[PDB]
């Protein structure tokens, strides 16, 4: 708030003036990755590389 | 003498054999399914071992 010194005041009225922030959000973060069939014969690799992904 | 209407009927369970299904040198084949974990690895490749002399 403003403040104003004296008696009189009169014609010096002030107003009301509240800001705002504004929070917003990114892109999707991804790990994306591909995979033929014969390579799940041993599923190990892609177990380990889930687990690099989190 | 009697005209009425007309169908087209397949046989259901009657099929017409063509086409031999023989497989003489295959059968006698010998048939081999190594451990896939491991095929994956070895690039579908594995060595098998000759009768040593």
């Amino acid at each position: 708030s403003p403040t104003q010194e004296g008696w009189d005041l009169t014609d010096k009225a002030t107003g009301l003036l509240e800001l705002n922030v504004a929070v917003n959000m990114g892109e999707p973060d991804n790990d994306f990755f591909q995979l033929r069939a014969d390579d799940l014969r041993d599923e190990t690799a892609y177990r380990r590389r889930i687990q690099s992904a989190a | 003498a009697l005209n009425e209407g007309q169908i087209v009927t397949l046989a259901v369970d009657e099929i017409i054999e063509t086409i031999s299904a023989i497989t003489p040198m295959a059968q006698k084949a010998k048939k081999y399914t190594p451990p896939a974990a491991s095929m994956q690895r070895s690039s579908n490749t594995i060595w098998m071992p000759v009768e040593q002399e």
